[PDB]
RNA sequence: CGUAAAGCGCACGCAGGCGGUUUGUUAAGUCAGAUGUGAAAUCCCCGGGCUCAACCUGGGAACUGCAUCUGAUACUGGCAAGCUUGAGUCUCGUAGAGGGGGGUAGAAUUCCAGGUGUAGCGGUGAAAUGCGUAGAGAUCUGGAGGAAUACCGGUGGCGAAGGCGGCCCCCUGGACGAAGACUGACGCUCAGGUGCGAAAGCGUGGGGAGCAAACAGGAUUAGAUACCCUGGUAGUCCACGCCGUAAACGAUGUCGACUUGGAGGUUGUGCCCUUGAGGCGUGGCUUCCGGAGCUAACGCGUUAAGUCGACCGCCUGGGGAGUA
């Protein structure tokens, strides 16, 4: 069943950028819309927009520099079979501090640049490369 | 919006995705290739192709299908440029050299054939020796002049000459093809959404194409 | 599976009204109706090992149900197993 | 973990693991800070003394931990209230070798009785054993009995898998479709457990036409405990119980999501002159080929072996050995 959505999120998104898609479209929450307000600050995705009213459906319209996609590689850390909670320090960077890594801190979600500055860690929620 | 007057898009059968964004695609199952993205595609062709040609350039039209011919040895010879009409041999471009000796041969055949000792010591082997021309003619018809590798390649069908896309992508040569919807926009670098196999939107087509060509600085 | 006539009577004796049936009481006496008709057919037979196989989907399916509204609203579960008389 | 070792034969399901979406509260996990402790030596860093080094030594860092207190509340959890996009219920139909019980029908094989009729029949590569003037084989009539159900029949259908094929009745399971209503996360997976599980086999009682392990004879052969021939018992068939396995195989666990296409098959449904054996869609299941991608390759390829998530099962060189 759906256990996951996080990373189903991030798996859209991957297959939208294999598959030179314009835009994805998927169910949508609070902490999606908290992701995908990461990506498109960080520069990873175009926009986002959320509709609908009794479902919402968010989108997220890709971004494509060259012929080649932007998203070169988003994973998913803290998966639901095992849990991925980092202190200040120990707090990872991606490709040498050329892509990051979205951590759920208490101050809210942010990348692993800017909740290293705010002096918290969280929990890491996903690479994104 | 209207220079491509009279072909509106064909092949129904082995439709290519890739071909997707350039598909209007409506009528008794064949696709309607939309030809104002065409128009803007092959203004561009045009431009950068005009681009090369006044850098004095060799522009290689290549037509193996029928009738390309002699379509492109009158749009090419039209111009002072090069072209293949009949079969395209497996690596005229990426073993050049050894098409190099062929084309040798072929000048050195003619030499001695409308001129020199063409009578001389046999009438089997000189019979022989001139359908040597017919085959080396036909088929190193255009290119004998070159003595380069082109600058340019313009290529009238994308999937019936794959092989030569496939070659200039080998070596840095800008592909200029006429694509259909059954067509692959492999390494073309100028794609035209066109019509491959109408003998009316070739000689409209090839007629643009050796229009802009033969207006170099002059 | 049940009578037209049948599952109407018992989602007219079970339902806040008529056209409430998809309620979890509803759901659990239509499966506890057939589970009982089948007791008499499966008495019978006793190698129809196939239809075996739909009834203890029934039987595992008004299990689950029981277990959702025992741990929702416990009042709802001990006047429904009281008038089903299940639960031996 | 398709083919190298490795997906339980298939399901149901307890404990376990995981869990859509919104709001409020808590703050257990999580995070931040503080305090107490984490012995000294040792490791590490910056210095100092032995002529240097090993060695000794000063100060720090570290001891990744635990406990308590103070906070933060995004995620996970607890609690309360919801919501419908997951799951399920109801209405109406559809297709189907899904299952169990009962009945019946027609071809054919064998046997029995009788008519005609006469010298072979059967069999094989060739033969012989075998049957036959006590009248076979062929042919016609009548009867008995058992098993299986030609044609339809189709990479057709249904079933979780094993599997299910005349026709009819009775009892019964599931699937799918159309519009609408209802419940409201009721879900997914599943170790132990339980159930179902071809064929052969076993037990008790029937049945026994054909076929046929064993067995016997004839050949073949160097031999022939075989292949071939002629017979032929258990068995195959029924009732009930056991067994519990198969190359139980798509050698591919289950559930869910996303990712270019083409040609079919089968079963629904909606719309349009139905102006016909049409045109346009929209579902369910299924076959073949292929794109990206993956793959050791072969190939898989929207029914994935692609891109992910949840849970389970299993693997760790060959043999010995799936044996003691």
């Amino acid at each position: 069943s759906m256990q996951d959505p996080i990373a189903d999120m991030l798996t859209r998104i991957r297959n939208g950028q294999a598959a030179n898609k314009a835009a994805v479209t998927m169910p949508s929450s609070k902490l999606k819309v908290a992701i995908a307000n990461v990506l498109k600050e960080e520069g990873f995705i175009e926009d986002f927009k959320v509709e609908g009213d009794t479902k919402p459906e968010l989108e997220l319209t890709l971004k494509y520099f060259q012929g080649k996609a932007v998203v070169e590689s988003i994973q998913r850390v803290s998966r639901p079979g095992l849990r991925i909670y980092k202190r200040k320090d120990e707090l990872p960077k991606v490709m040498a501090g050329l892509g990051i890594a979205v951590v759920s801190t208490s101050k809210g979600v942010m990348t692993d640049r800017a909740a290293r500055q705010a002096g918290l860690g969280g929990e890491i929620i996903c690479y994104v490369a | 919006m209207l220079k491509a007057g009279v072909h509106f898009g064909h092949q129904t059968r082995y439709w290519n995705p890739k071909m997707k964004p350039f598909i209007f695609g409506a009528r008794n199952k064949v696709h309607i290739i939309n030809l104002e993205k065409t128009v803007p595609m092959f203004n561009e062709a045009l431009a950068e192709l005009n681009k090369i040609a006044s850098r004095k350039g060799k522009i290689l039209f290549v037509g193996t299908k029928r009738a390309a011919s002699e379509a492109v040895k009158d749009a090419a010879l039209s111009c002072d440029q090069f072209f293949v009409n009949h079969r395209w041999l497996g690596g005229m471009l990426t073993n050049w050299k050894t098409v190099r000796q062929s084309i040798k041969r072929l000048k050195d055949l003619e030499t001695q054939s409308q001129d020199g000792t063409f009578d001389k010591l046999t009438k089997k082997e000189a019979l022989m020796r001139t359908r040597e021309l017919e085959k080396l003619e036909n088929s190193l018809g255009g290119i004998k002049d070159m003595g380069g590798l082109p600058d340019a390649l313009f290529v009238i069908d994308a999937d019936h000459e794959h092989i030569a896309i496939k070659e200039a992508n080998n070596l840095g040569i800008p592909v200029f093809a006429i694509v259909d919807t059954n067509s692959d926009p492999d390494g073309v670098d100028f794609v035209i959404p066109g019509n491959d196999d109408a003998i009316r939107a070739v000689t409209l087509y090839l007629g643009a194409v050796a229009a802009t060509v033969r207006e170099g600085r002059s | 599976s049940l009578s037209t006539e049948a599952t109407a009577k018992i989602v007219s004796e079970f339902g806040r009204d008529a056209n409430d049936t998809g309620s979890t009481e509803v759901q659990v006496a239509l499966l506890t109706a057939q589970i009982n008709h089948l007791q008499g057919h499966f008495a019978e037979h006793k190698k129809d090992h196939h239809s075996r196989r739909g009834l203890l989907r029934m039987v595992s399916q008004r299990r689950k149900l029981l277990d959702y509204l025992k741990r929702k609203d416990v009042a709802r579960y001990t006047q429904l197993i009281e008038r089903l008389g299940l639960r031996r």
